[PDB]
């Protein structure tokens, strides 16, 4: 929630397709990067890279 | 540590010479704060080169000078107007680049100033 | 829409030049005038494009790694606030530079410490010293108002790592304009510079009032290894054996005794009390600092 | 628990020593034997603590910045998969190291180039050959083992290509590349003056080319022509990163990233190709994230 | 660079075979050689290794005591004396230039994927 507000600030507007829901949930909730405030910049790059992948762009 | 002097009460068209002596220390400047207004730049001069600058409001009427030996700067104010009424303050000044705003190089450090009052 | 400011490719204790920033910002939305000399050398002057609300995100720089203490850098701090700015406004932006890593060394002898072959500093602990990382510079955003520099945001830099890590810290914030902008404690390892601090030694990070250059590494470490890591532009303290303090509105403390294990502390960040806080301070910066500005609707 | 592997404080084209990893890991869950010389010099040997499922997260290293091309690095790639490991198994871990940045320079002339006042490389281009200013390619991170008398790759996290000296003034990242076929060739990147990355089995055609694991995986050296010009040049990182010249060096990988074959002033090195062994359970696809050196994180699953 | 196995054959339980492997164009940093075997339906497995210079050997538990590895540096040839043979030893035996990460770690073919035809052993 506060986490979401940081990551949204660092990532900006991005969208994920339904086919990437499993990928998003795993990245956002089950990585060191997205569960550690000091790494939230890393989280945002990863989320940015997932969103532009072929499977999530749809 | 600055000490400003030379202020007083004059009439429109009058003339005063302000003095400021410093201790320590590239450029010195005069600022002024009128009632109900923010402090604003008036004039600046370089100790070494003697190059000056002035607010548009005082051009042609005020002259800044200095005496390196006496560590003293001066503001010669002629053709004074009511809107020149203010407390006048001396400072060591700097500016980031040509055309940018002059500011007090010793952040927040000001003398007591000298009162200038110009009646109509 | 968005304006991104960097160190213009500059590293170390000295800030960037006009040439460097012109090269950096070509093809971007950003145009700046870089301070050429004196107090604001290396500060970027940016013209505000019209009145409105601006969300300003400032990121201080990370501190340097130590020669035997390199798991992570102390991250620089992110602070943000919304400023309602008027017509004709200009912002001054000093982007903090990372504190220098002890490794790779800048000499053969200091590089041998980096490979773990030399234990001479520990063994002697004419004083033998070295191996610490410099403090990261803070990132400063300010303006001139009423004949004075007025700080708007300062995002603290990270303290440098000590030479050694043990065999086995909240972000600090100032929000009072009348609060002193003093410097970090220190010694051989330099404390961080603040807004107005006076440097007691060449190793202390300089304050913004002093031109904000990083402190140099301690002379005892230069005497021992022929090189020492410096603090980053924006008031980072120089290394010794202990690490340099991070720059800030107030600088971070360094060890007063060049303790082998004493990381420098981070600087103190600043948010002007006229602004609207956006997100609380958070240590996230891995390398150099930056500033990102966007319109806020 | 969790096991975190690093470069043990090492930087550059050469991998870490036992002494470096001993100090880096003291007091943590990690104990490794570091390859002392030869083919696996700098490679970390880790005894698996009992049979089970392990999620392995490998991060390749970032490429270097160029002297006038420094907005960002090409970030090293993160890949991850779950592996079923048995009793007595040991893993081999090569943590990729960052491609060297052109700046700060390692000589007075190269530091002059970094301050921006020197345009000599550019002027002599577009007119004995003047060169320099590029960043080295980052090393890939390799996780592998010995099975049936062969090195067997399990994960390769690609390194980022180094930046070229320059970038176009009007400039306003490429998709991550994945190999998942065990038979696939691990060849090297194209290049020249600027070195392509090393792959899994590539043979280096020059001193600048990133070395493959079969060759000891060291980073390529900076091009001799830039050494002659500026007295210094940026190397690729341990893990197959290509050396810079004026164009950037290629990133290491299972296959190495391509670098320019003409030392073009604006040609960033390309990133390596990552690898996820198809017998594993993919966790997350390749994603470029790493800003500096690579790393590996292992946890029970 | 180039390896060639011979000496394979069909033998009964008990009794011996002597395998040879010659190596042309050595590497000068290739310090060790190794014997591997692949029985039908199983993975290639380590048998034995030896150093060219010192002749110091290393054996898998299945063969320790029955198999002796030796070498002839001048000839660039290595041998495997297989005594007390048993039906489970049946496999194609392969020769390789080998290396290892560190003392105690597993031997691997330093010429990745490069394997000769091997020689057939049947017991
Ligand atoms: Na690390
Ligand atoms: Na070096
Ligand atoms: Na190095
Ligand atoms: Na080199």
């Amino acid at each position: 929630n506060l986490k979401d507000k940081f990551i949204k600030h660092f990532t900006g507007p991005v969208t994920f397709s339904p086919e990437c829901s499993k990928h998003f949930h795993r990245l956002y909730y089950n990585t060191r990067e997205c569960s550690t405030p000091a790494y939230y910049k890393r989280c945002a790059r990863l989320l940015t890279r997932l969103a532009v992948s072929p499977l999530c762009s749809q | 540590q600055l000490q400003e002097s030379g202020g007083g009460l004059v009439q429109t068209g009058g003339s005063l010479r302000l003095s400021c002596t410093a201790s320590g220390r590239l450029a010195m400047g005069w600022f002024r704060q009128a009632p109900g207004k923010e402090r604003e730049f008036v004039a600046a001069i370089s100790w070494s080169t003697g190059i000056t600058d002035y607010s548009d409001s005082v051009k042609g009427r005020f002259t800044m000078s200095r005496d390196n030996a006496k560590s003293t700067v001066y503001l010669q104010m002629n053709s004074l107007k009511p809107e020149d009424t203010a407390v006048y303050y001396c400072a060591a000044v700097d500016r980031h680049s040509p055309g940018s705003a002059w500011y007090n190089r010793n952040f927040g450090s000001w003398g007591q100033g000298t009162q200038v009052t110009v009646s109509s | 829409g968005s304006w991104l400011f960097s160190t213009c490719g500059a590293s170390g204790r000295h800030g960037p030049t006009q040439t460097q920033c012109d090269g950096a910002y070509a093809g971007t939305s950003v145009v700046v005038t870089v301070g050429a000399a004196g107090q604001l050398r290396g500060v970027q002057l940016w013209r505000v494009p019209g009145p409105g609300q601006y969300l300003i995100s400032a990121y201080g720089a990370a501190g340097g790694k130590g020669a035997k203490n390199h798991l992570s850098r102390a991250h620089g701090v992110f602070v943000s606030a919304i400023f309602s700015l008027g017509l004709g406004e200009s912002l001054y932006i000093l982007v903090g530079q990372q504190g220098e890593d002890a490794c790779p060394g800048g000499s053969p002898e200091s590089q041998l410490v980096c490979l773990g072959e030399s234990r001479a500093v520990e063994e002697h602990a004419r004083r033998w010293a070295g191996g610490g990382g410099g403090g990261g510079g803070a990132t400063y955003v300010f303006r001139v108002r009423a004949g004075e520099l007025e700080p708007l945001l300062v995002a603290a830099g990270g303290g440098g790592r000590a030479y050694l890590r043990p065999r086995d810290s909240p972000e600090k914030l100032e929000n009072r304009s009348e609060a002193p902008g003093s410097g970090g404690r220190g010694g051989a390892a330099g404390g961080g510079g603040g807004w107005t601090s006076r440097a007691p030694s060449p190793q202390a990070g300089r304050s913004l009032q002093e031109g904000a250059e990083g402190g140099q590494g301690c002379s005892e470490a230069w005497a021992t290894l022929g090189w020492a890591a410096a603090g980053g532009f924006g008031g980072g303290g120089g290394a010794c054996t202990a690490g340099g303090g991070g720059g800030g509105y107030r600088g971070g403390d360094a060890s007063e005794t060049d303790n082998l294990w004493a990381d420098g502390e981070d600087g103190v960040s600043f948010i002007h009390p006229s602004s609207e806080l956006f997100l609380q301070p958070l240590a996230v910066t891995e390398n150099h600092g930056e500033v990102e500005i966007r319109r806020h609707g």
